């Protein structure tokens, strides 16, 4: 009966990923980042008087907040190394050594793509009905943190230790 | 006017507070155009810089 | 066969939900129009330079004509 | 046992008024107090309250602070001076201990 | 799916029953008792019970699937429990 | 083979030596037990079907629950050396170790200031 | 879910049960239907088997036994039906299963779309009613004189009588609402 | 001020000489009026603080919390309409009269320009408020509940009168603005220790610190819902106005006299968040969650970074719109079932779907969700406190991800699941309530889009 | 409510044991209050440890969610053992 | 794929399918749901009421 | 518009096209289509606009600030100078906020424009930020929350204590 509430949170969605993919600084990414992380709840509890589809919607964000401290971890360490969260100015940390940062930033990436780890959240998340797992829990939300990943790689080209993790 | 007159009650509260304000500021006007940044001369009909 | 539908009663969220935007558009949208008609025809102030001599109102320091407006009346 | 009245029973505030917003038990001074709040609630302090918070000028020197580094990282560039000096406070005026 | 009737659901019941072995279909009817028309043991209307089960697609209780000993009993089962009314 | 329980993982009740118990003792536990149910089922029956409630079903298993949660605790505590004890390492355990972690940390911060073995190279907000 | 629980298994239901349990776990191993009758056959071969041994303190023994070699070779994971307990569509709806006394509070101009549904309903509430006191009645009426109780309830002995404590099932939202 | 003020006292009298079908209407209409005239405050286009006399100022710390006090007034006059309506008019008159009298001394009370005058402001708010809870709690256990709250206070306070004629008797006035131009360096002696603390453990009382912090949960626990949205959303932010006020005269103790604090803070923030995951009452849990909101102002201005106090002050003002949100909310359910177990009602959006949308917003700014204010203040409060020293990383992530259980719990438990059909009696949302919740949240929205307006006085 | 119906300190006398037994809806051999440690619990009775996911599903419960019946004592730990949280049904391994 | 299709057809087979460790272990998702999501919340949860709010 | 010397900006370079393909680029004709149905229509309406604000055209003026006795120059006590020379200070330290904003403008527009070779290409605007930093980490870092002028000069004296002290032995 609420199908038009169902269609407005796919769009809800659609709009913190498209807020996540061409974010310029670190906290417009966490709008996106966190947004998806409660559009996910909502679909994955979408039949909320469903006992075990509450349970896997607070799975999944209890995951995607143990990611959130590698995110948070990087954040702040940009905002007092490099006295910015854009981008652009990050790029001037390549000669730094950037260990503390990436590893928040590959914790984060580890939780928000079901890494191993972090990993049960994913398969718990097909509770929800087969659009909600078609278009979050495969195509768009669980490559955040793969994509997160590629914005800093070049920062992660110079470190071993991040690239042999 | 027997039980709407409570109305004059909040804004005459206002009016008063506000010419309250105004006894304040001119309580304290010993330094009026003599601060070392914004003192100046006075202009052909002005009296005073502020009020 | 159409059957009935039980639903909790509906018609006083719905109701709220309307009032609440009536009075918000009430002053919202002639505020609006007002904002928007102040920046197509009076337009914001441009920067000049203090011409030596004259000495500006402080009112004359601000762009908007409504921000003008408020500073040259009130403060 | 003492003498006390018994617990009043659950009353459902709709029986009666079908269109009760929740202010008062009778319907005119209801609806009249349902709609003050709406209008000097939404009408005059969120609208007007907003927009009086929008068109305030130069907040804090917001404005003026950058107009005038502009001015000034101008002035410097062309003069060749540096941006920003290390010290801030003229080192001639500074008398030291000795 | 198209609703269950209840018309449709006793013809689908005696349906499941008439290709059981151990019944005869000849003297079987909605009455039929499982344990003393038809001669059919314990371990046997367990497996009468999980063939309706899969036939219609949803489980029966054991608590209630012990007490379901005749065809009618059956279909008024399923008809409750699915809202069936006519 | 065999399964060995654990508070996380329970024991099954097919597996339970005491579910095949029959002896008559044990069948009147039982028995008794039903009873104790059946007659709560049957007052919260004659409260939920009743036309003329106007309001829920107050629960006393659910006031006794919170009741005995917080305002039965202190009345029924008793300090002994286990609770002294458990509560001198809770309340001051942790607030030690954390002392020396930050306390470490910046001594170590503050001596590198000093002689200049930092790199605050780009810092200008804290 | 319809029938109250006994206060205890006999040694009758102990027995089906499994054997129950036991086939669901078997089709869940073989999959393919023509595999899963081949085995289904055995297992009932291995309950005719001992089907009348009578010695009431060996069919025991031999309940622990098969329960024991059941939780060995259970499948980790079985079919479960997408309704039932533990299934995927369990309690699916359940958010969709509002009471009917919801439809007490609902706004004239709402009830007034709906004009002779609200009339077949106030016949409802007036049987309820008029029932109810002979509904208490005979609940006392049939309160054994011992205090051994049963979750079980009585049905209506006279004529116009509805069976005691009918509302709360006969109203119940539907399955699939 | 005195035009915020004086028209503020006239909503005394208009209590009073208002009709009595016309008092509830009269007075919250012009409670919104007086809302809209603290906004002049607003009007600062400069850096020079507003010195309107020689009592009163405001400043860029002082002005976003008079505005709340004044926006406050209104909501909790409508909060507290339904559960006065049986009482006589005289008594009503009488609530609507302690409302009013907090809300006056709470604005006197940060616009103050001397300490003296803020420790007396600071204390007269005991009377309004203890008469609050004693009078109109509900429980037998509100007596015990004014006690606590009374004397946990007024303890701490006595040695605050005491540091504050010392400062007096030395410097020669208690003028704000001279104390911070003509301050000293202290000594480090065990004197000035003790000073130190004297003129600190009034305000971490009132926070609350950890470990002094049981006066809250049982305030709250047992006063009307205007109690509870008074206490959590401006008497808890008196600890705070006045460290940070303060503080300037106490250095450099602070940067050793501190630890205690951060430690109580850092840690105690953790004992309490996770106090909300086996709360058994609804406004107990909110309760906790105060305490553990006001520990990482605790610990940020205990700093005393340019970042820490831009934190602190927009967590300042997100807990006063959040945590008042969430007591209207919690009030709502209690209103109609006269329960404040959690477990006990249960999928309720079931039956109140835009409601159970409040729920979801207030819950989801409590977690701090982007971009939200209460985000900007815990993320600059991290900066700050990890620029401090890196391991506070260590108990802020845990901090961070209980927060997020508890809040979700908190809506999954009583929004969710199946309905718990027995309850007969839940009525339709009022319009009432659904307006309280709106004022609520709108100015907490409008307030993302512009937070230069709560960024204190170092940003 | 009354003093009687709510939970009370530890039963010393098996007079008060049975008291307390029948306060709580249990048999007499039944109830068993938690061991005299005195942190705070008084006569609660000490019911096993078994989450709620245990509960026969397929019963008919007063509190649906909870598996509970109305009247029926609630263990100490209930809101650690919802079925949204801590399991301790049996495994097959 | 070939390894699959030989695998996939010994399930036609009248012969009986048996546990093994090994298909446990894939079956359960290695445990680690049935052990992380069991013992990490009782531990915390119960420290949450023990020590914290009740000791 | 903006000033060009504020904000430097290096001129585009762009080459000019070399089409050796017989296919017709898509980008050219929607980019037609755009000028004449989005473009067009718009610098219309921009033009109406700006013929208005020519006939009410309003001035307004950046606000000059006088320099008054420094901090250095007051009597300690004397809240009447010291006041004044801490508004002073509030103003500057508020400008050098800004100027490091627009330095940081200029490495941010530096490091896009050059892409790949920034690492060579952004020399000369990471060397202003890397000066102008260590000039704001002189006068303004670890000052606190309660910054102000009377902080600010005690940080100086303590520094240029520890640089005198440096020659006095070398
Ligand atoms: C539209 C709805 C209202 C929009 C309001 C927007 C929000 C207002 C923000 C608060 C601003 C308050 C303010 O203006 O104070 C400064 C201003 C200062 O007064 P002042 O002391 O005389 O002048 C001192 C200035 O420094 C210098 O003053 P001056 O000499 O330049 O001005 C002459 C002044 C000299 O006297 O005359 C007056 O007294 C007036 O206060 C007023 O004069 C009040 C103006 C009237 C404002 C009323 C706002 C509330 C009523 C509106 C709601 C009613 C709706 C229901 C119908
Ligand atoms: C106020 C005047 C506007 C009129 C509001 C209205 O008429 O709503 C009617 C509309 C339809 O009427 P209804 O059938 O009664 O819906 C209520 C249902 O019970 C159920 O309502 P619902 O659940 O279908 O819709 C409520 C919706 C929440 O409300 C929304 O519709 C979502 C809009 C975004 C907020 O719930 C959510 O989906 C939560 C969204 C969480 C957002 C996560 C991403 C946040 C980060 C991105 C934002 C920052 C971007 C910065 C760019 C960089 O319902 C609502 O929108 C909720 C009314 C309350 C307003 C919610 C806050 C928006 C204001
Ligand atoms: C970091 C430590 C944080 C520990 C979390 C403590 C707070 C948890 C409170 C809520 C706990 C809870 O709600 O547990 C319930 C849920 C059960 O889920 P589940 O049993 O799998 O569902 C089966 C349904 N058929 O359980 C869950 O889904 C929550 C998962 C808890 C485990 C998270 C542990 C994080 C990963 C750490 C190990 C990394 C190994 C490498
Ligand atoms: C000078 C300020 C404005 C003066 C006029 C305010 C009073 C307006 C008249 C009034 O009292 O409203 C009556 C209304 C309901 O009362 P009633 O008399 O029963 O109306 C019956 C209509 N069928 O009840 C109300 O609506 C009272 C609302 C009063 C709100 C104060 C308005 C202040 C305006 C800013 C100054
Ligand atoms: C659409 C919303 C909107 O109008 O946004 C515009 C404006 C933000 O623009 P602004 O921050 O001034 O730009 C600076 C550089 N971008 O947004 C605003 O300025 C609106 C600011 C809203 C101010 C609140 C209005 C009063 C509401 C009652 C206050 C209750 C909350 C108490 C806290 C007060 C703290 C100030
Ligand atoms: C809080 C609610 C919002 C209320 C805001 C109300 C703001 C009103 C804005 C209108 C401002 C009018 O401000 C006006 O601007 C015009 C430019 O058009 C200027 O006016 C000047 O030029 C015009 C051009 O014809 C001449 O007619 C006029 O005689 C001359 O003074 C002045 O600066 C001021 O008189
Ligand atoms: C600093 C803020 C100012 C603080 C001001 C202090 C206000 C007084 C607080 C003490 C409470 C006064 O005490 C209050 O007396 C009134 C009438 O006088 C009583 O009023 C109630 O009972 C009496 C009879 O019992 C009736 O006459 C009255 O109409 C009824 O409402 C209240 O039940 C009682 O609570
Ligand atoms: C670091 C500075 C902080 C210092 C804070 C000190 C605050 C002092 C608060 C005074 C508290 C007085 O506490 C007073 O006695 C007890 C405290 O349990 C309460 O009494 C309560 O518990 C006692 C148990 O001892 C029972 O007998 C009583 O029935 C119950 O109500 C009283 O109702 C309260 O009036
Ligand atoms: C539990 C409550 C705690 C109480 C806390 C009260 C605050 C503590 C105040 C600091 C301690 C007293 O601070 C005291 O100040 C006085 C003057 O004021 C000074 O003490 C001295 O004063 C003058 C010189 O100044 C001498 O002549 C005198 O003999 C001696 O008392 C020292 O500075 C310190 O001894």
């Amino acid at each position: 009966p609420n199908i038009n509430r169902f269609i407005k949170y796919l769009t809800l969605f659609l709009i913190t990923m498209l807020i996540l993919t061409s974010a310029n600084n670190m906290f417009q990414l966490f709008i996106g980042w966190e947004g998806v992380g409660i559009m996910s709840f909502l679909l994955i509890g979408w039949w909320y008087g469903r006992t075990d589809a509450n349970t896997a919607a607070l799975q999944a964000i209890l995951y995607n907040r143990i990611g959130d401290i590698g995110f948070i971890l990087a954040m702040v360490w940009f905002s007092l190394n490099m006295n910015s969260w854009e981008l652009q100015q990050i790029m001037f940390s390549n000669n730094n050594d950037n260990l503390i940062p990436l590893m928040g930033l590959l914790i984060a990436a580890t939780g928000k793509s079901a890494q191993f780890g972090l990993h049960p959240w994913l398969p718990s998340a097909m509770e929800g009905p087969t659009p909600v797992s078609a278009l979050l829990h495969s195509s768009t939300m669980v490559v955040a943190g793969i994509f997160l990943l590629v914005r800093f790689h070049p920062l992660t080209t110079n470190n071993n230790f991040i690239l042999t993790t | 006017l027997r039980e709407h007159w409570v109305h004059i009650l909040v804004p005459a509260g206002f009016v008063f507070g506000c010419y309250l304000d105004r006894k304040d500021d001119e309580k304290l006007t010993a330094f009026r155009n003599k601060s070392m940044l914004f003192q100046r001369e006075l202009r052909p009909n002005e009296e005073v810089t502020w009020k | 066969k159409r059957l009935f539908v039980v639903k909790p009663s509906l018609y006083y969220d719905a109701r709220f939900l309307r009032l609440m935007k009536f009075y918000l558009m009430l002053t919202g949208i002639p505020v609006i129009i007002g904002i928007t008609l102040v920046n197509i025809f009076i337009g914001e102030a441009e920067l000049a330079e203090i011409p030596e001599g004259y000495i500006p109102e402080h009112w004359e320091y601000y762009k908007h004509p409504i921000s003008r407006w408020i500073a040259r009346n009130f403060y | 046992q003492w003498q006390e009245d018994p617990e009043p029973e659950d009353e459902n505030v709709y029986a009666k008024n079908p269109d009760f917003h929740g202010y008062d038990s009778d319907p005119v001074v209801d609806v009249w107090n349902m709609r003050a709040v709406f209008f000097f609630g939404f009408s005059i302090v969120l609208v007007f309250g907003t927009t009086f918070v929008a068109y305030v000028p130069d907040y804090r020197m917001q404005e003026w602070a950058r107009r005038e580094a502009e001015r000034l990282v101008k002035y410097r560039e062309v003069n060749g001076l540096p941006i920003m000096e290390s010290n801030y406070f003229d080192p001639s005026k500074i008398q030291l201990p000795e | 799916a198209p609703p269950l009737t209840l018309d449709g659901i006793k013809d689908r019941v005696l349906y499941v029953l008439k290709l059981y072995d151990k019944i005869d279909p000849e003297k079987l009817s909605v009455n039929s008792h499982f344990m003393k028309d038809l001669g059919l043991d314990s371990l046997d209307q367990v497996e009468i019970i999980m063939a309706m089960e899969d036939e219609f697609g949803f489980e029966i209780p054991d608590i209630d699937a012990e007490k379901l000993m005749c065809p009618q009993e059956i279909v008024d089962y399923i008809a409750d429990k699915k809202d069936v009314y006519e | 083979s065999k399964y060995k329980p654990a508070p996380l993982a329970t024991l099954p009740s097919t597996l339970d030596p005491a579910e095949y118990d029959v002896s008559p003792e044990t069948r009147r536990a039982q028995v008794e037990r039903l009873s104790i149910r059946a007659r709560l089922k049957r007052e919260y029956l004659l409260q939920y079907n009743d036309p003329k409630r106007v309001s829920h079903i107050e629960d006393p298993a659910l006031i006794r629950w919170t009741y005995a949660r917080s305002a039965n605790i202190y009345p029924n505590f008793r300090p002994t050396p286990k609770n002294s004890l458990l509560g001198a390492v809770a309340g001051f355990g942790p607030l030690i170790f954390w002392y020396y972690v930050f306390k470490t940390d910046r001594d170590r911060k503050e001596r590198l200031i000093q002689e200049g073995k930092l790199d605050r190279k780009f810092n200008i907000s804290y | 879910a319809f029938c109250a629980p006994p206060a205890y298994l006999t040694h009758q239901q102990k027995v089906l049960r499994l054997y129950k349990r036991a086939l669901r776990h078997l089709e869940s191993w073989c999959i393919h239907r023509d595999k899963y009758r081949y085995f289904a056959c055995l297992m009932r071969a291995r309950f005719e088997e001992h089907k009348n041994e009578k010695d009431m303190m060996r069919a025991t023994q031999l309940l622990r036994e098969a329960e024991e070699e059941f939780w060995q070779n259970q499948h980790p994971q079985p079919y479960i039906f997408p309704d039932s307990p533990g299934g995927t569509s369990f309690e699916r709806y359940e958010c969709y299963k509002v009471p009917e006394w919801c439809l007490d509070y609902w706004h004239p101009s709402e009830k007034a779309m709906y004009p002779d549904y609200f009339s077949k309903r106030e016949q409802w509430k007036k049987l309820r009613m008029e029932s109810w006191d002979r509904e208490v009645k005979q609940l006392q009426e049939e309160t054994s004189p011992d205090g051994i109780m049963t979750e079980a309830l009585p049905p209506a002995r006279r004529e116009g009588d509805l069976p005691p404590l009918w509302w709360h099932i006969v109203t119940r939202p539907r399955e699939r609402p | 001020m005195l035009k915020i003020i004086l028209p503020s006292l006239m909503l005394l009298p208009l209590t009073w000489l208002s009709s009595p079908k016309k008092t509830w209407t009269n007075v919250t209409s012009y409670s919104f009026l007086i809302s809209l005239t603290s906004l002049t405050l607003l009007w600062q286009t400069d850096e020079n603080y507003k010195n309107f006399s020689n009592m009163f100022s405001s400043d860029p710390l002082s002005t976003p919390l008079i505005i709340l006090t004044a926006w406050l007034l209104p909501l909790m006059l409508m909060a507290s309409q339904n559960h006065l309506k049986k009482d006589n008019n005289v008594l009503q008159k009488l609530y609507i009269s302690m409302l009013i009298s907090l809300q006056i001394l709470l604005i006197m009370t940060f616009s103050a320009t001397e300490l003296i005058m803020f420790y007396i402001l600071f204390e007269a708010t005991l009377i309004p408020t203890l008469i609050i809870i004693t009078r109109w709690g509900n429980q037998t256990e509100r007596l015990n509940a004014g006690i606590y709250f009374l004397f946990y206070t007024l303890i701490g306070s006595i040695p605050l009168l005491i540091a504050l004629i010392l400062i007096q008797n030395h410097v020669g006035t208690l003028n704000l603005m001279i104390l911070s131009f003509t301050t000293h360096t202290l000594d480090a002696s065990w004197s000035n220790n003790l000073l130190w603390l004297a003129c600190m453990m009034a305000f971490l009382i009132k926070m609350p610190l950890y470990g002094v912090h049981l006066w809250l949960p049982k305030a709250h626990v047992e006063a009307p819902i205007a109690g509870s949205m008074i206490l959590a959303a401006i008497l808890l932010k008196l600890g705070s106005y006045g460290m940070i006020r303060i503080s300037i005269i106490l250095d450099p103790l602070t940067k050793y006299m501190a630890y205690p604090f951060i430690l109580l803070s850092l840690w105690g923030m953790i004992m309490t968040s996770s106090i909300c995951l086996r709360q058994t009452d609804l406004k107990s849990l909110i309760a906790y969650s105060s305490v553990s909101h006001m520990a990482l102002v605790i610990a940020s201005i205990m700093i005393q970074t340019p970042w820490s106090f831009m934190g602190a002050t927009m967590l300042m003002i997100a807990h006063g719109l959040t945590s008042s949100l969430l007591f209207c909310l919690a009030n709502s359910n209690y209103e109609r079932i006269h329960s404040r177990t959690m477990i006990m009602a249960r999928g309720l959006q079931m039956v109140f779907p835009l409601m159970a949308t409040w729920w979801l917003m207030a819950s989801l700014a409590n977690l701090a969700l982007p971009p939200s204010i209460n985000l900007m203040g815990e993320l600059f409060i991290t900066m700050s406190l990890f620029s401090w020293s890196n391991f506070t990383i260590i108990l802020m992530g845990i901090n961070i991800i209980i927060t997020g259980m508890y809040s979700m719990y908190m809506i999954i438990t009583t929004q969710r699941g199946k309905l718990t059909n027995h309850m007969i009696n839940l009525q339709p949302s009022h319009t009432r309530e659904l307006t309280l919740m709106a004022l609520h949240m709108i100015p907490l929205i409008l307030l993302t889009t512009s937070p230069k307006l709560i960024t204190g006085l170092t940003m | 409510m009354t003093k009687d119906m709510l939970p009370g300190s530890y039963p010393r006398t098996p007079e008060e044991r049975a008291a307390a037994a029948k306060k709580y809806n249990m048999r007499v051999e039944d109830y068993e209050p938690y061991p005299d440690d005195g942190m705070g619990y008084g006569d609660y009775p000490m019911l096993p440890n078994r989450s709620q996911h245990e509960r026969d599903p397929w019963y008919q419960w007063d509190h649906s969610e909870l598996r509970m019946n109305w009247g029926e004592p609630i263990h100490w730990d209930l809101d650690m053992y919802i079925r949204n949280r801590v399991d301790t049904s049996p495994t097959p391994v | 794929f070939l390894i699959a299709l030989e695998l996939n057809n010994l399930t036609m087979k009248l012969s009986m399918n048996k546990a093994n460790p090994y298909s446990s272990f894939s079956t359960l998702l290695g445990f680690f749901p049935s052990i992380i999501h069991r013992i990490t919340p009782m531990k915390s949860l119960n420290l949450s009421l023990k020590t914290s709010l009740t000791l | 518009s903006w000033d060009k010397d504020v904000y430097p900006e290096p001129p585009s370079r762009t080459p000019a096209p070399s089409p050796q393909t017989s296919l017709p680029n898509p980008i050219t004709y929607l980019t037609k289509a755009y000028d004449l149905v989005v473009d067009w229509p718009v610098t219309l309406v921009r033009e109406f606009i700006e013929r208005q604000h020519a006939k009410n055209r309003t001035y307004y003026y950046h606000r000059q600030y006088r320099r008054v006795p420094d901090i250095t120059e007051c009597k300690e006590g004397d809240v009447l100078c010291i006041y004044e020379a801490e508004m002073q200070w509030r103003r500057d330290f508020k400008v050098d906020q800004e100027i490091m904003n627009i330095i940081q403008e200029r490495l941010k527009a530096c490091q896009q424009r050059e892409g790949e070779n920034y690492q060579q290409n952004c020399a000369k605007e990471l060397e202003q930020f890397t000066k102008v930093t260590k000039a704001y980490q002189d006068r303004y870092l670890d000052l606190g929350a309660y910054y102000s002028a009377r902080k600010c000069l005690a940080k100086q004296k303590q520094r240029m204590l520890e640089e005198r002290k440096a020659a006095r032995q070398e």
